[PDB]
């Protein structure tokens, strides 16, 4: 049982690490999209204020 | 001279003159108003026009109205007569007790002390608050900041600091309330009257309140800081005495400038703030200083919009303080009050030379153990806490004990907690944290330290919990 | 640099010396109407924020006083104004009628009756844009405003003269909190304790008229209209009306405040007054700011909410409670306008949209809901029970994601949390709230099933209201729970519990 | 009336005078207002001139008369400044009298070309182990110090300045380094305490503190770095070695942004004009290392940048990261867990590299770098610690000792030979049998011991600049003997 | 021309993500107010009017036809970006070309899970 438990924990934590990495892929893509959106939005606000005056 | 209004847009009024032109920062009185409206000049647009910011609501102004140039910036009464009173931005009283009859008037705009006039001494200022005294000790003559989100403890903490220090102070005091609730201004006024700090009958008051609460149009919220600062300037220089100066809030001084900026014809900066944010704040924060001819122990509450310490306003203020105590919402959620964040509050006198070797070692030990606990929580998230080694379960337990012990009940929070406010002199704090770190209290439950003063009170509380068990 | 009035139609008048024939002091001609904003040439004597009257019955409010023209905003649809129309002053800063005549009328932002029951017979008028009380007039909030909602009255007490803020995502039950509050005051208003009568005002900003009509029907159903005003600036109404509705309502309430009476006013929503203001400013060519909101959208709400005060006894002792309602987007309470208002008010009720599905209705997210006035504005009996109840919930909230002691703690916490649910338009007297809270917090429900407390609450309330009204009357009049009253409650709770199963 | 050498203010406000006239005014020229106020003519437009006022516009009415001084901005230079505190234009602000400098230079001169330079080869000793060993700084480098709030950047700069006292008090002349500390947008009391701190360490006889504090008008904060860089180019162009510390370079950018947005130039990203790269590049490109035909002098630069929330992808942090030859990250997470100076040695770099290390420090830090690199990739296990083989166990038992050697204290820089001795003891392996918590004590003891008895060995290491096998053996003997009796 | 003269045509725009970029340049240089991702609000009508011409005229109008195969290109395979959704709501189908199926050697990389054709079974040979 000890050998089986340790093998199972190895497999389970390997699967958990792979799930976490596969989630970080999507989260990083979303983070980059949102960062660019924030930059564009702030810039458009600045230039729309500048034009309005 | 005498000009005439030509355009009214929001709180920004343009005035056209035919005599000489009034220099910038002058105060112009609008003729034909039931109550004094003062316009502070802010720009020369050419063609003998000046753009100005109205210190009071511009309801009912008419194009062509007449405006008289007072000839000098907003002048306010000063002297030991303003003690115990309440003042506008323009200095006229708002506590309904007759005029402030002084000999001295001061212009609220004045350059800052030159570099050859600064002081370089630093001596810890014991406040009676464990966290503030231990991890980020204040300093006499230094500038102090309380960076908070909304509803974390800035105002309760500043009231605690008033209660503690202003009552036990040889010198005078000043509380400039810039653009925060009027309920709070009235509460403070009545608290002082009922606590003897202010005195209505005789001349024994030690506080000179000034108020620009959040119903004042932006032209007024952006200047009342300078008015309170002028009163403090006088008490620092002419009286040649020590002074305190509590400001609450110092964000509104920036927010009001942002509000008026666009109408003044300025392209907006990063986050909608005025392009002149940094300098409009330096020209103010550079007058709040100790000098060779006085001393001001300024404390300032600072809103942090949406708990974003990277916002331009708090980010820019951080450079103007000798000590910051960043109140945190996350800690306040755990019920620890004051919410001061031990791993974000800093100071300039936290050195082994200025506060002593043992104080420094204990402060750094507290910070390091809390940081180790922060690292461990990530593991505890997955493994559970029974899996932790036996050198770390000790670390987690000690860190929780220290977190609880940093909390304290204030005398102004008896309405909330019901407990009795306490003051913990410096020696008790250092000794108690030394002991908690050394392990002399591994046998008491952590909840024994929650909201207690010195360590002996934690021991007594643990005993009482055991007995009532 | 081209002035607006540097047109041919005007310079021609100037050149051939005919300008003297027309009045350019108390009268003006529309240079250019468009998108709901008129530019007017003339009116050299028009006051800033004064009302003006167009040549077709429409009114406007002269906001911009530029050197050569006047930016007027039409309180209506500009379909009827035409370049060259004659604009004539009204002489007075925009003001709205006030009085007790409005009570029970669906008035409109400007004071005109849209309920079709005839003209408002009011007598006095107040300027919408008036300054709030000072430091001296007010005093500390001391009296309780009974919301009639267990959770709010227990853990988020609201006093009279206090500015709460019901903030939460769309469709979480904010208007429901507001209408429970309005309906609750019925018991006080139908009485002789003239110092406890509360007069309600509901400002409906940018909401479809079907919603306001259903709300008015709901209020008439509970006959909660004899003491209610409803200032309705709905979505179809021009932006200036939606921007002025809060101030019309606030002045209607400042009336009752300045006469020793107690008022409640509920702006719903303020996030739509902000949108109307932004539209106005952008159409007056004022530079934008964050998210295009004008630079001064904080002052817009601060100068509104600061008028909710509690006057001292030298000023009549009146009161005006305010309950602004904000709508966050995705729980993003850290947005621009929600953050603007969260720091203007003193207290806040957080309606979470996942407490609202997990079962908890009303969704009040205790722990994040605060009341800076705090226990100072609570009843002694409710103070007593809430002291234990809040603490027990606070403990249960950190061991909720799951021994014997802690298992008992979790059981008790779930019991309480099921005791805080409630229906709609069915507020409870404070006596009943304290009765059930005391029943649940002593431990007289530590055995009953979780799914059965929802019905035990109703059964126990019916039993007490039908059998032991004397006890409730004693608790309510005495204010506090006396020891004999405590023993009577103990007896009643144990008796009903035993014979309930 | 004259409208070529003289003009009259059309407008004023927010510090941007709009002058009419001045037809012969050059761009970036220094005009003077009737009120004794100076100004810099930035915008030359067909109808007017945009002057930025060096001071308060309260004194600049409309219709005032502005007269052009005929010269581009210039600052004094020389060894007459050393030990003084000057403002952004050379005026003394320490109240010790006038400055009395014969020479002058233009703030906006151009950098040396490609031929005058020579590859950076000398070591600029910062007296900080973590820097001198793992992220070395040569002479003629530009090593950004980028960090968060209160992480220890100004302290790195001041330790560097204080360390040079040992060289400046000697007789070797090509090791003398003169320091300049440009303090931009800082509370005056901060600069006063800093000047006091430098005086305490007696490091104020070869330092020039240029002060452009928070109250100063935006143009002075915009102009302070160039004033300092000119006072440093003077030492570069005379066979001397300089070290200029801009602190910070983000506040110069903020001041420049303010002037631009008030002159109504197209905003750009974060409202920064399009010149916030040109602005910093044409400043940091003046840190050179002239070849012998040009004197052989040099000018190092240590721009300090504050990053909000460790965000090094912001506009100005990336602008100044793509201009410099390295960077020294200072993370706060490491600051609070004992690692002070909190120099994150993973993100820190020096594109110059070990080309600017003394042969001894090369000999030792070459392997220390690899040991820490190996430790940093099994750091996570440190908590588990057990349940792992002896390989990673020894890796992260060496790493902990090496880390605890790099801790250092306020204002106490170490001579290069002593750093070499300590790192030698630590990395050669004479510490792996010691409880980590005691390592510091050992250091603070061992150091002193070596300073007292074996001064000759340290002298030989310092002069030879190398660990000769004879010196290597003697040092091993010393370490073994001391470690025996501890 | 073919479609209206009774014949059958097929037009392949490659790419339409690089016409919208040219149009965004054309607009921002006219000072038009940028919108979401700096694209003008017109950037829909630009593609809608272009792709609404791929019709199939009935027999009383010649009977011709004009198929269209717009080719969009998505950064990091974000199907929910602005232009990809602008066009996904103008067209009658879609063929998603995964970049990880492609990297597995499965070419052509059609992602049959997400691909669809909203005329589909209609106009398919009975045998197929
Ligand atoms: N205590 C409650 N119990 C059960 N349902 C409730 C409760 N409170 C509110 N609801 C339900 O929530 C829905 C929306 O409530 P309400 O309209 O009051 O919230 P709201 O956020 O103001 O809506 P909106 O924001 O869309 O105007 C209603 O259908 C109502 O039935
Ligand atoms: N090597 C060190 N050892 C111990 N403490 C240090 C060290 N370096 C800095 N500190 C501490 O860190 C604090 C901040 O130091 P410092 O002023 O150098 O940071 P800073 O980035 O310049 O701050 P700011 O960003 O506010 O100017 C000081 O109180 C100092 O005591
Ligand atoms: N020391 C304290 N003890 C108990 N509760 C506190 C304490 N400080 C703050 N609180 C709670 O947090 C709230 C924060 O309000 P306050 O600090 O007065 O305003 P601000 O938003 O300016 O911080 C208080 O109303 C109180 O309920
Ligand atoms: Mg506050
Ligand atoms: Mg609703
Ligand atoms: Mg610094």
């Amino acid at each position: 049982s000890t050998t089986s438990e340790q093998s199972a924990r190895m497999t389970a934590m390997d699967n958990a690490s792979k799930n976490a990495s596969e989630m970080i892929d999507k989260l990083t893509l979303t983070f980059n999209r949102t960062r660019q959106a924030v930059i564009t939005k702030e810039l458009i606000e600045i230039i729309s204020g500048a034009a309005a005056l | 001279t005498t000009g005439r209004i030509v355009a009214v847009i929001g709180a920004v009024v343009d005035v056209q003159f035919d005599e000489g032109l009034p220099p910038i920062l002058n105060a112009l009185e609008v003729q034909g108003r039931e109550t004094r409206l003062v316009l502070e000049v802010a720009q020369h647009l050419g063609e003998s026009t000046v753009r100005t910011i109205a210190m009071d609501g511009t309801e009912g102004l008419v194009r062509g109205q007449k405006v008289l140039d007072s000839g000098a910036p907003i002048r306010i009464p000063v002297g030991p007569e303003t003690l115990g009173r309440i003042m506008n931005v323009i200095g006229e009283p708002i506590d309904e007790r007759g005029p402030i009859k002084t000999k001295q008037f001061a212009a609220i705009h004045a350059e800052a002390p030159e570099f050859v006039e600064m002081s370089v001494e630093q001596e810890i200022l014991v406040t009676g608050i464990k966290v503030v005294d231990l991890l980020a000790p204040y300093a006499k003559g230094g500038k102090i900041g309380l960076f908070g989100g909304a509803g974390v403890g800035k105002t309760v903490l500043i009231m605690e600091l008033i209660n503690n220090v202003a009552k036990a102070h040889g010198g005078y005091s000043v509380f400039a309330g810039v653009g925060e609730r009027t309920r709070e201004g009235n509460d403070l006024y009545h608290e002082m009257i009922e606590s003897g700090v202010i005195n209505l009958k005789d001349a024994t008051s030690k506080v000179a309140l000034v108020y620009g609460q959040m119903n004042e149009p932006p032209g007024a919220r952006a200047r009342v800081a300078l008015t309170g600062l002028t009163v403090a300037e006088y008490f620092r220089d002419q009286e040649g005495q020590d002074v305190l100066l509590f400001i609450d809030n110092i964000f509104r001084f920036t927010q009001a400038g942002s509000e008026v900026s666009a109408l003044l014809g300025r392209i907006p900066s990063a986050v909608g703030y005025q392009p002149t944010l940094a300098t409009d704040m330096g020209t103010m924060q550079e007058r709040i200083t100790t000098t060779k001819k006085g001393s001001i122990t300024s404390v300032q509450a600072i809103y942090v919009p949406a708990d974003d310490l990277t916002d331009p306003a708090p980010a820019t203020t951080f450079a103007h303080l000798d000590a910051t105590t960043v109140l945190s919402r996350a800690i306040a959620e755990l019920g620890i009050y004051p919410a001061v964040d031990p791993l974000d509050s800093t100071s300039r006198i936290m050195d082994p030379n200025i506060v002593g070797s043992e104080h420094y070692d204990v402060a750094r030990g507290v910070q390091k153990i809390l940081q180790d606990y922060k690292s461990l929580q990530d593991i505890i998230a997955i493994l559970g806490m029974d899996e932790l080694s036996e050198e770390d379960k000790l670390t987690v337990s000690r860190a929780r004990k220290i977190q609880r012990f940093l909390s304290q009940p204030f005398q102004v929070a008896e309405v909330f907690t019901g407990h009795l406010g306490k003051l913990v002199p410096l020696k008790e704090t250092i000794k108690g944290f030394q002991q908690i770190l050394a392990g002399e209290y591994d046998h008491l439950p952590e909840q024994a330290f929650y909201m207690v003063g010195p360590i002996e009170e934690a021991v007594a509380k643990a005993d009482k919990l055991a007995e009532e068990h | 640099k081209t002035g607006t009035a540097e047109v041919s139609s005007i310079l021609e008048e100037r050149i051939l010396g005919a300008d003297t024939s027309v009045d350019l002091e108390e009268t003006g001609r529309v240079l250019s109407i468009g998108d709901g904003i008129a530019r007017v040439h003339g009116l050299r004597n028009v006051q800033a924020e004064e009302m003006v009257e167009f040549s077709s019955g429409l009114k406007g409010m002269s906001l911009n006083l530029e050197p050569d023209n006047v930016g007027v905003v039409v309180f209506g649809n500009d379909k009827l104004i035409k370049e060259g129309d004659i604009v004539k002053r009204t002489g007075a800063i925009v003001d709205v009628p006030v009085g007790e005549e409005l009570l029970g009328r669906v008035v409109d932002a400007l004071g005109n009756a849209i309920d079709g029951k005839g003209p408002i017979g009011s007598k006095a008028r107040r300027r919408v844009g008036l300054k709030a009380p000072g430091i001296i007039p007010r005093i500390s909030v001391r009296e309780p405003m009974q919301t009639g909602i267990k959770a709010v009255d227990s853990l988020v007490p609201i006093g009279r003269g206090q500015r709460e803020l019901i903030i939460g995502d769309r469709q979480t039950g904010k208007t429901s909190i507001a209408i429970d509050t309005i309906i609750n005051q019925k018991r006080f208003n139908d009485g002789t304790d003239e110092k406890k009568k509360l007069y309600c005002i509901y400002v409906a900003i940018g909401q479809k008229r079907s919603t306001v009509a259903q709300l008015v029907k709901r209020l008439t159903d509970a006959d909660a209209m004899k003491y209610t005003i409803v200032v309705s600036a709905t979505a179809s109404d021009a932006a200036p009306l939606q921007y002025l509705a809060p101030y019309s309502g606030c002045s209607m309430g400042e009336y009752f405040r300045d006469n020793g009476k107690h008022a409640l006013i509920i702006y719903d929503d303020l996030s739509k007054q902000a949108v109307a203001y932004r539209q106005m400013s952008l159409l007056l060519r004022r530079p934008p700011g964050r998210e295009a909101y004008p630079g001064d959208v904080f002052y817009l709400h601060s100068r509104l909410l600061e008028r909710a005060a509690k006057m001292n006894d030298a000023f009549g002792g009146g009161s005006l409670t305010a309950l602004p309602v904000i709508e966050t987007q995705a729980g993003d309470v850290s947005a621009y306008i929600p953050t603007n208002v969260i720091s203007i008010t003193d207290g806040q009720i957080f309606l979470e949209t996942e407490l609202f599905y997990k079962g908890i209705r009303p969704a009040i997210n205790v722990g994040l809901s605060v009341s800076r006035v705090g226990s100072a504005a609570q009843t002694r009996a409710m103070k007593q029970v809430a002291g234990t109840m809040k603490l027990e919930l606070a403990q249960y909230r950190e061991v909720a994601a799951f021994d014997a002691a802690t298992q008992q703690l979790l059981s008790r916490g779930v019991r309480l949390t099921e005791l805080l649910k409630q229906g709609q338009y069915s507020p409870m007297a404070i006596e009943e709230q304290v009765a059930v809270i005391y029943a649940g917090v002593r431990g007289y429900l530590d055995k009953l099933e979780p799914s059965k407390i929802t019905k035990f609450e109703n059964a126990f309330l019916s039993h007490v209201i039908s059998q032991h009204q004397a006890l409730l009357g004693k608790i309510r009049t005495d204010g506090k729970i006396s020891e004999e009253s405590d023993a009577k409650l103990k007896e009643i709770v144990t008796n009903f519990l035993a014979g309930f199963e």
